[PDB]
């Protein structure tokens, strides 16, 4: 008795990488999808064995290729950090530009909005992770990074927001760091790394950090008790991580396919490697993003042949 | 420094006048750039 993930088809309407991904609650029919096409896709999934319905938006703003992208918990926003050392927040209906985040003084990396959509943080390539409002203004300004800081992301709370508000980076400098938004100081280094990591995420309870980057190394820390836990070998180069709503899986992007992990019982459950066609084996495109669907039945994949792969969780025989 | 030597220029005058002498020291400085010749984890 297996689980199996099955290819349900593609979407495409990209000219870049699709570099980033992230999906709704209020709407689970929307994907939001940021690429090195300068522009930003929303679109309406009607979910066919070959082909996805309909392409809603497009957001053209961003001088230079969109790097990162969020939604939010309804729907209505969307959050892009592009190369133009600007960030910008849309609506997903119109694609009205709501802010222009300028502030950054290099490529913003990596962008994500907190909990009750209030707090939006930004890390670049000038070693800066910043803080801002809804409102498009800095109130913070978080240095701390020796290398570039190549992903920012907000850890979920499991007391109701009980005074602590913490975020997680991932620097170049070969450590991730942990830190605490209400006096705004360093709160943990996690250091362990042996080269440059290029993703970082937070388990949906908040407890669990997963690093990876060009070693191959996904590296598992515990938050809560600031102590790190192992390592799971994911062999190439891993540019994406994110795990999974209810499971207990964890997904990563590597250069060679999607390696799909168990942490309970621990096993590497599936690797995903779709096939194409005319490459050779040292051309063939890679995962650059993935999102997990609101259920943790569908995950959604950016590649780098500017198509949105798209997989199901079944149960086989 | 040498800087003194080469560039900065002092002249006193002892001025004489109806109640007494007074000293007047002029300091010129002229501008040099016309001078032709396991993974561990911390916490906090």
């Amino acid at each position: 008795s297996n689980e199996v993930l099955v290819l349900r088809g593609t979407l495409e309407g990209h000219n870049g990488w699709v570099t980033s991904l992230a999906t709704s609650a209020g709407q689970p029919n929307l994907l939001l999808s940021a690429s090195r096409d300068k522009t930003l896709i929303s679109w309406k999934l009607t979910g066919d064995d070959q082909k996805f319905g309909v392409p809603v938006r497009s957001f053209k703003g961003h001088s230079h290729i969109v790097q990162d992208c969020t939604l939010t918990a309804d729907g209505a926003y969307a959050l892009s950090a592009s190369w133009d050392k600007t960030l910008r927040l849309w609506d997903v209906a119109t694609g009205e530009t709501y802010q222009r985040f300028v502030g950054h003084k290099s490529d913003v990396m990596s962008v994500d909005i907190d909990k009750k959509a209030s707090m939006i943080i930004s890390g670049s390539r000038d070693k800066t992770i910043k803080v801002w409002t809804i409102k498009g203004q800095c109130l913070a300004t978080l240095l701390g990074h020796n290398d570039w800081v190549s992903q920012v992301r907000v850890v979920p709370n499991e007391k109701a927001d009980d005074d602590s508000v913490t975020i997680i980076s991932a620097g170049n400098d070969k450590m991730v760091k942990a830190w605490n938004l209400n006096q705004f100081q360093i709160e943990a280094d996690f250091i362990g790394h042996n080269s440059n990591i290029n993703t970082l995420t937070a388990s949906p309870d908040g407890t669990l950090i997963a690093s990876a980057g060009k070693d191959g190394e996904i590296m598992l820390w515990n938050l809560a008790a600031k102590k790190a836990m192992y390592t799971l070998s994911a062999q190439d180069e891993v540019f994406s991580l994110a795990f999974s709503p209810n499971r207990y899986w964890l997904a990563a992007a590597t250069a060679t396919g999607i390696k799909v992990f168990s942490l309970d019982p621990q096993y590497l459950v599936d690797d995903l490697r779709p096939e194409f066609a005319g490459y050779s084996k040292a051309a063939e495109p890679h995962a650059v993003s993935l999102a997990w669907s609101a259920d943790g039945q569908t995950l959604f994949a950016g590649y780098t042949d500017n198509v949105i792969r798209v997989w199901q969780v079944m149960t086989a025989n | 420094g040498q800087p003194v030597n080469d560039f900065i220029d002092t002249a006193t005058r002892h001025v004489l006048m109806r109640q007494g002498v007074l000293g007047i020291k002029v300091k010129i400085m002229r501008d040099p750039a016309k001078s032709r010749t396991a993974p561990s984890v911390k916490d906090y």
